[PDB]
RNA sequence: GAGGA
DNA sequence: GATCCTCTCGAACGTTCCATAGCTTTTATATACGCGCCTTTTTTTTTT
DNA sequence: AAAAAAAAAAGGCGCGTATATAAAAGCTATGGAACGTT
């Protein structure tokens, strides 16, 4: 085991606590983007840290695309005054994580359907589907995305450790189900 | 009780009527046969009874009992008017039950 | 779900596709589906079956298909690609069992009848000639 | 050899634990026989 | 010298006995007894082959 | 694309396998005794089967003489049957 | 009928065709495979048995 | 909990007789079990009257993928007192 | 189905 | 009704329109492995 | 003979498949209403 699942992604919203003006923004703002016929949220991005700000009319401005929590965190304080240097009043507030998506390796083969036949209660393999194994944790609340090749993706999780807790009560059943 | 959309009672009630009626007679002529899931009709309790093989004429003027024993039949020229030669496994198997008395008890006991 | 719970439990092999091809189900929400139905059913308490399905599907006759039976099974102790989603393995088998022999059944027609990938089965028969070794029993 | 059952078709030989029931291996069939036992049966002339 | 002419269902074999009908498209007359009213019929049960 | 081959399938089968010539719903309506199970108990038994006859069911249990030629005037499962069975 | 496997055979040991045939049993295969043996007969009252 | 009294002794571990072995009265032929979900016996004892030789004895899967199995049993009958001619 | 008588 | 025995089988309807929750919107990512489809690659082709 | 053109595809990523989160903004459908309609 001691395979750390390295975080993929990390997602956080923060919401800038005002209202601006959509066409304002494209018109002024640099790295900004927004179409109103396919969906109405600013494409912002800011090239370091590199994520995405999904600022929607409301002032919801997700940060998804860095790998740790404080790079979503500093792109989001960046993003506010980004905003706020357009002429707007806008304010960074409500900053919260929104989802760690990770992946990690173990450079063996898993028997999935050995997994899913003994572990059926946490695994699911989709061979003709999904080449990975879906492995939901309970406690912690983590989805081990267990591949053939030994991918086991980690998501949907806001703490740092619960990706990593989650796997660390996984790896011996997945050698239980290896070949070699 | 719960609400009577008149005309649907009847709906109803002919139901039951009709389901008790082919209960106790599933024969009721110009009429459904109730079926029960297989096609055959359902056996009510009057053709329990309907003659021949009903309970009466076929389990109480006349039924099936123990103590008796069937083979084919073949003539003798050596046998009395009045015997018969039960062939000797059948003998092995009805019974008679005695009674034990003074005068057979020690034959008895030698029987069994 | 519940009908590939009754043929995998009743050991029938069974395509999602072929069960899509049953039944508009998008098949993503399938997937869950039958994740969830599977979890579900643990709660209230093996793959080589699906090769002579498609022997068949194809025409192919017997020693064909025991060849194929003893590709497969060494299949899983040849990790070296073996399987990542087998049913391309037991595909790339079978292509591996007609090619040693002379039957025109080439590529094309395989893939056709199977919904398979053109491609896929020749990328695992790259290693495919490389595992040669170990596939001759006569 | 000490036999355990008999593909109907082939006519060969074979042997099985509970595991197939089937597949008179080089001919695949689905019929097998049961072997005929060893026991020496005895038999009356009469 | 088995000579066929029968299914097998269920590994069961089964023969199927030539039924006998009355022949359609065929005019017939019959008296009636006295208790009727009718003292003849003639009947024709036409049928599509 | 979803066509019931069970249906016609499985309808000739039991219908075959019980002679209740009719539907399978059709349990005592549908007409029976048709596909009986081949008598082989001895060769000529079997012949004789497979060349049998049956009438449903005016005095038809006769031996008319238009059977003449037609129909063996000796052989009939004499009983409830005697004259209703015919062989050629 | 060794092959077949099905229930109730009964097969005659010694079969033996008939000394007094008909033409036709030649085409009912009848004196190939035929159903019963020539017993020597003897009509008589022997011992009322 | 369901030993059918008769003589399991004849069968092998699969619950067959091999073809050959004299059998009789009602000694057991097929040995068939059933889960109680111990397991009770569901076995085929040949009928109580007659006897003979197991002649050969088929395995295999029924239609739909069930092994089953058929055995034929072989008897003399020597013409008797009381049969029919 | 079977069916003997 | 229609003998006798074995033994085999399976005010309701419209009508309007608020009120539930969803969905689906893009966008981060690990894998295989599917078509998708660009483009140049590569030929085949026509004319001079 | 020699130039130039006409055109198939090969191979690569299309994105797309599923897999998993996490975010409410055009659209859907569910959910609620009782009063217009005979
Ligand atoms: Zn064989």
């Amino acid at each position: 085991s001691g395979i750390v699942p390295t975080l993929q992604n990390i997602v956080a919203t923060v919401t800038l606590g005002c209202r601006l003006d959509l066409k304002t923004v494209a018109l002024h703002a640099r790295n900004a983007e927004y179409n109103p016929k396919r969906f109405a949220a600013v494409i912002m991005r800011i090239r370091e840290p590199k994520t995405t700000a999904l600022i929607f009319a409301s002032g919801k401005m997700v940060v998804t695309g860095a790998k740790s929590e404080d790079d979503s965190k500093l792109a989001s304080r960046k993003y506010a005054r980004i905003i706020q240097k357009i002429g707007f009043a806008a304010k960074f507030t409500d900053f919260k994580i929104q989802n760690i998506v990770g992946s990690c390796d173990v450079k063996f083969p898993i028997r999935l359907e050995g997994l899913a036949f003994s572990h059926g209660t946490f695994s699911s393999y989709e061979p003709e589907l999904f080449p990975g194994l879906i492995y939901r944790m309970v406690k912690p609340k983590i989805v081990l995305l267990i591949f053939v090749s030994g991918k086991i993706v980690l998501t949907g999780a806001k703490q740092r450790e619960e990706i990593y807790q989650a796997f660390e009560a996984i790896y011996p059943v997945l050698s239980e189900f290896r070949k070699m | 009780h719960n609400g009577a959309p008149h005309h649907a009672i009847e709906e109803a009630e002919s139901l039951l009527q009709f389901h008790v009626a082919t209960y106790m007679d599933n024969d009721i002529a110009g009429q459904p046969q109730a079926l029960q899931k297989s096609g055959r009709p359902v056996k009510s309790i009057r053709a329990r009874l309907k003659g021949k093989e009903g309970r009466i004429r076929g389990n109480l003027m006349g039924k099936r009992v123990d103590f008796s024993a069937r083979t084919v039949i073949s003539g003798d020229p050596n046998l009395e008017l009045d015997q018969v030669g039960v062939p000797k496994s059948i003998a092995k198997t009805l019974t008679y039950p005695e009674v034990v008395t003074p005068y057979n008890i020690d034959r008895l006991t030698q029987l069994v | 779900a519940s009908i590939l719970i009754g043929c995998r439990r009743a050991e029938v092999a069974r395509t999602f596709k072929e069960i899509q091809s049953l039944i508009h189900v998008k098949t993503k929400e399938f997937g869950k589906t039958l994740n969830i139905m599977k979890n579900i059913l643990r709660g209230k308490s093996q793959n080589l079956t699906y090769i002579p399905r498609f022997c068949s599907h194809l025409g192919l006759p017997m020693q064909v298909t025991t060849s194929a039976e003893y590709t497969a099974k060494k299949c899983k102790e040849i990790k070296e690609i073996a399987g990542k989603s087998p049913i391309t393995i037991a595909v790339v088998s079978i292509y591996l069992n007609i090619l040693l022999f002379q039957i025109p059944i080439t590529a094309a027609k395989v893939g056709q009848t199977l919904q398979v990938t053109e491609g896929t089965i020749k990328s695992g028969y790259k290693i495919l000639y490389e595992h040669r070794d170990k596939l001759v029993d006569p | 050899a000490t036999l355990k059952y008999i593909c109907a078709e082939c006519s060969s030989k074979l042997s099985l634990s509970r595991t197939d029931a089937v597949r008179c291996k080089d001919c695949g069939h689905r019929i097998l026989l049961k072997a005929r036992t060893k026991r020496l049966v005895q038999f009356e002339a009469r | 010298f088995d000579m066929g002419g029968y299914f097998i269902i269920n590994g069961s074999e089964k023969v199927l006995i030539a039924q006998e009908r009355s022949a359609g498209n065929i005019v017939q007359v019959f008296k009636k007894a006295a208790p009727s009213p009718i003292s003849h019929v003639a009947e024709i049960r036409s049928a599509l082959e | 694309l979803a066509i019931n081959a069970k249906t016609i399938t499985s309808g000739l089968k039991y219908a075959l396998a019980t002679g209740n010539w009719g539907e399978q719903k059709k349990a005592m309506s549908s007409r029976a005794g048709v596909s009986q199970v081949l008598n082989r108990y001895t060769y000529s038994s079997t012949l004789s089967h497979l060349r049998r006859t049956n009438t449903p069911i005016a005095k038809p249990r006769q031996l008319h003489n238009t059977h003449w030629g037609l129909v063996c005037p000796a052989e009939t499962p004499e009983g409830q049957a005697c004259g209703l069975v015919k062989n050629l | 009928y060794n092959v077949r496997m099905d229930t109730m055979a009964n097969i005659l040991y010694y079969p033996q065709k008939p000394l007094g045939t008909t033409r036709a049993m030649e085409y009912l295969k009848f004196r190939e495979l035929p159903a019963g043996q020539n017993a020597i007969v003897a009509i008589a009252c022997y011992s009322g048995y | 909990l369901r030993m059918k009294h008769g003589t399991y002794d004849k069968l092998d571990d699969d619950g067959l007789i091999a073809p050959g072995v004299r059998v009789s009265g009602e000694d057991v032929i097929i040995g068939k079990t059933t889960p109680i979900s111990s397991k009770r016996d569901a076995s085929t004892p040949l009928r109580s009257t007659e006897n003979g030789i197991v002649d050969q004895v088929l395995v295999t899967t029924n239609q739909d993928g069930l092994k089953f199995v058929k055995v034929r049993v072989r008897t003399t009958k020597i013409p008797q007192i009381g049969d029919k001619f």
